[PDB]
């Protein structure tokens, strides 16, 4: 054996330090550990697409929960906060509902005033002057 | 991964930005070989830019030890007692000058996973939601199906 | 909700053009302006090579119309400078 | 606001008892109303791990 | 369904919702506008002849000149002698 | 077999009803298209995967000025199901070399040559 | 007469635009609980797990213990926030 | 054009009368002047703001911390005025822009505390039966801002 491997101990511990919190022999035996440490790393990067998915689904379920307290549905709140050019995203709107429920009651009041201004413009077809909260601000 | 590695919350040391900004390095400690190719860039860092560095922040007290080592180390000690010992082994002069400026900018808190990207200590101003916000009160406190 | 923004003339994405993603995110507290964002330098350079392409392609048409407006006159006096002698 | 730490936490995650009269009502429109309230899906503090379900009493 | 639900003689039936009808219709209205704007050209085919031939020919010449300028790079004595610096010591 | 498709010239002869629905002029038509790809080149034949590379529409939702000439229009007629064609309207004129660095293409299809981010 | 929400439970919301039409000013002072809307203050393993399941409205499964593996995998010094 | 009262003759939603726009703008001037007097006299206490910093929106109060995932080419300690405030609220009023509040009205300050890197964060690719296995470890650079003050000015 001219040169055989003298540092094979440290190549095993590169993998086995990630497996210390496993079950069974996956935390000890190297042959069983690499098929799970690799699989624990692929799931770690495929769940960067699911954290952003499961946070937005959580924010939608926390805006839908709080908009129902004021009688609004979720598409009646997001759809009419856009129309008032109030570009708040789902993270803040779900964190306004928990920590500032007076401001969230004002955003539910505003998104329902614009909704009623959208119906009153739609039942009165033909040229009518616009609503007060329905006037867009133009940028040039 | 994140279930293997510890985690912490985003904090500062002593509310580092409220009153004044306190530089969080105390010491840098360079071991630099006099004869040795591994510390070729580390000798050029001490010759050129450690004097420009030791004037840019006079709170950091820098010790160049200059002993016969094979691997040159830099031992950054911080204000909360933490020690981050890193190696500058076979690095060019432009690669140690950013490695040391990275050591100056950061605080002594661990580089483990930070849970939330923010830290409010008074998160609520109008009063945090409980189930009895957004619920109207009945007359006399009468619960449903209660006659008197 | 981006089919409403397309009727107002805004971008369908609020992260497109407009005051939200083209103004500077920050400034110095004394009031000196920040150095411009790398995504604003990359967008303004990509908008210039679009406007350079509008200037280039419009002139290639207008110079290409005048060349045909001269070749259809040079065809014409060839018809009349042989009708003699 | 202005509560202590421990009574603020108790007030937010307290469980509430809802009455829901079921006379002449379809059982699926009562089930949608109950299973929102049983999950905690009507609270803005909702999480699937926080265990914030309420008590629904259908008569 | 006997074998492989979506292939073969007996497949499971798939049906068209209001989603799939409205998704094809709003793609059919982008298409009808496409046929409108392609129906009115600025030039006829005889006016456009050679109107960008001087720019197309110079475009290829700069690809052709980049192709026939492939050659090894210059080799400096200051790259060969800088490897002497690996044994640069202090005193 | 599945071949390429010759679309007849009748399809691209606009009716006078069509000039009222979309705001185009038959006399004095527009000069520059704004081509934007809105469908993928995957599950499309190779003669459409290459035309999209010829027009520069490799990225979806990225606009591209192309001339309104019957040779560019012959390439747009192949891949018209993949793209969205709109006219580049110019309220102010084409930008000078002083107004070159302050332009913006809006979602209406117009290229404003002075672009502040201040309201009216 | 008009109120976009029934201003009865949380706060009295009043919406307003400024004269430029560029900011929306919302005024919402907190509503108080009236005095007439209040009340005066009034002055074995088997059977024990059935006794707590009836007490806290959980199932029987969370009162049985866990092994030493799950007991010492638990972070006993967890990170605190706020 | 009269319909008798069945269940489907009328719509099920209540007929909401929208108030007259000549009396609403007069009422809007009363509400704006009420809140503006609360800014002059100092009726507010703690303010919070929603700031569109780097790519997202941070609900921001005073004396808090923000962690952004990019280098801000700043020195540690430099006070920074965060523009693009798009909602400012108090216990008794909130102001929310269309889509931003003016720079004349709000001034959100922020220091820079630390310019760290992230925790070493793995990118591993794998496909079964194909000998396809890649591993890559990236540390994205980060910065930490401490918001010092959310000032408000009576410009309404
Ligand atoms: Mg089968």
């Amino acid at each position: 054996l001219r040169n055989r491997v003298t540092d094979r101990y440290f190549r095993i511990q590169e993998v086995l330090k990630h497996a210390r919190h496993f079950r069974g022999r996956k935390n000890r035996c190297y042959r069983l550990a690499v098929r799970t440490v690799i699989r624990a790393f692929v799931k770690c990067t495929k769940a960067r697409y699911l954290k952003k998915k499961n946070m937005r689904t959580l924010w939608i379920n926390r805006i839908t929960a709080a908009s129902q307290e004021h009688g609004l549905k979720y598409p009646a709140l997001i759809g009419n906060l856009v129309k008032c050019q109030v570009e708040l995203n789902r993270k803040v709107l779900a964190d306004l509902a928990i920590y500032e429920p007076k401001t969230f009651k004002s955003l539910a009041a505003l998104a329902s005033r614009r909704r009623h201004e959208g119906f009153a413009a739609a039942l009165g077809d033909g040229k009518e002057p616009e609503g007060i909260f329905s006037r867009v601000v133009q940028y040039h | 991964t994140a279930r293997g590695t510890p985690s912490r919350f985003l904090a500062s040391v002593l509310h580092n930005g409220l009153g004044r900004y306190v530089q969080q390095l105390q010491r840098l400690s360079f071991s630099v070989s006099r004869d040795g190719a591994s510390s070729r860039g580390a000798r050029e860092f001490v010759e050129r830019e450690v004097i420009d560095f030791a004037r840019r922040n006079p709170g950091v007290v820098i010790y160049v030890n200059s002993r016969p080592c094979c691997v040159p180390r830099v031992v950054a000690e911080y204000l909360n007692g933490a020690v981050r010992e890193e190696s500058i082994h076979c690095k060019s002069v432009e690669e140690i000058s950013t490695l040391v400026q990275k050591l100056a900018d950061q605080s002594g808190l661990d580089v483990i996973r930070i849970r939330k990207p923010f830290h409010t200590d008074n998160p609520s101003i109008q009063g945090q939601w409980h189930p009895f916000t957004n619920k109207p009160t009945t007359f006399r406190g009468l619960r449903p199906r209660e006659v008197q | 909700g981006g089919q409403w923004r397309l009727q107002q003339g805004l971008a369908a994405n609020p992260s497109g053009y407009g005051p939200l993603t083209e103004l500077p995110d920050w400034s110095y507290a004394d009031g000196r302006p920040a150095p411009p964002m790398k995504g604003q330098l990359r967008r303004k350079a990509e908008r210039e090579t679009f406007a350079r392409r509008v200037v280039l392609l419009s002139q290639e048409m207008d110079a290409g119309l005048q060349a045909w407006q001269l070749r259809q006159q040079k065809l014409q006096e060839e018809q009349r400078k042989q009708e003699n002698a | 606001s202005s509560f202590s730490r421990a009574p603020q936490q108790w007030a937010t995650f307290a469980r509430i008892w809802y009455l829901l009269d079921g006379k002449m009502q379809p059982p699926g429109k009562l089930a949608a109303m109950a299973s929102i309230r049983l999950q905690g899906l009507h609270k803005p503090v909702y999480h699937a791990l926080s265990d914030c379900g309420d008590h629904v009493v259908i008569m | 369904i006997p074998g492989r639900q979506w292939i073969g003689k007996h497949r499971r039936p798939r049906f068209v919702s209001l989603r799939a009808k409205q998704n094809m219709i709003r793609r059919l209205e982008i298409e009808a506008e496409n046929h409108y704007w392609l129906s009115m050209p600025y030039m006829t085919r005889e006016q456009e002849r050679g109107h960008a031939a001087v720019r197309r020919r110079e475009a290829f010449e700069a690809i052709k000149a980049a192709a026939t300028s492939k050659f090894p790079p210059h080799r400096f004595i200051a790259d060969q002698l800088d490897h002497l610096n690996v044994t640069k010591k202090w005193s | 077999k599945f071949t390429r498709s010759r679309i007849p010239e009748k399809v691209f002869q606009a009716s006078p009803e069509d000039h009222e629905k979309y705001g185009g002029d038959p006399q004095n038509p527009h000069k520059l298209h704004i081509v934007t790809r809105i469908k993928s080149t995957r599950r499309r034949p190779y003669w459409e995967k290459d035309i999209i590379k010829m027009l520069g529409l490799e990225k979806a939702h990225t606009p591209q000025v192309h001339k309104n000439i019957p040779s560019v229009n012959a390439k747009l007629k192949v891949v018209k199901h993949l793209i969205r064609i709109k006219p580049l309207k110019l309220p102010q004129g084409l930008p000078a070399e002083e107004n070159m660095s302050n332009t913006c293409l809006k979602s209406t299809g117009e290229l404003v040559v002075q672009w502040h981010l201040k309201p009216v | 007469t008009y109120s976009p929400l029934p201003d009865d439970y949380n706060c009295n919301v009043e919406l307003a635009l400024t004269s430029d039409g560029r900011t929306i000013v919302c005024y919402h002072p907190s509503v108080d609980i009236p005095y007439e809307h209040t009340k005066p203050i009034p002055r074995e393993e088997g059977p024990m797990i059935e006794q707590l399941s009836k007490m806290f409205f959980t199932t029987k499964h969370r009162w049985y213990p866990h092994g030493r593996y799950h007991r010492c995998r638990k972070n006993l010094n967890p990170p605190k926030d706020r | 054009g009269y319909v008798p009262k069945t269940s489907l003759s009328s719509p099920p939603w209540p007929e909401v009368v929208l108030p007259d726009p000549v009396e609403e703008t007069r009422h809007h001037a009363e509400v704006v002047k009420k809140v503006n007097e609360m800014i002059v006299t100092g009726q507010y206490g703690r303010l919070f703001a929603v700031v569109h910093f780097a790519s997202r929106q941070w609900k921001v109060t005073s004396e808090d911390l923000i962690l952004i995932g990019n280098e801000l080419d700043l020195a540690c300690g430099e006070r920074i005025r965060l523009e693009k405030v798009l909602l400012v609220g108090a216990d008794n009023f909130t102001l929310l822009g269309k889509p931003l509040l003016g720079k004349d009205l709000v001034r959100v300050e922020a220091t820079v505390i630390e310019k760290t890197e992230s925790w070493p964060r793995i990118i591993m690719r794998f496909r079964k039966r194909k000998n396809f296995k890649k591993k890559r470890i990236v540390t994205t650079p980060q910065t930490v801002l401490r918001i010092n003050s959310i000032e408000i000015a009576p410009c309404l």
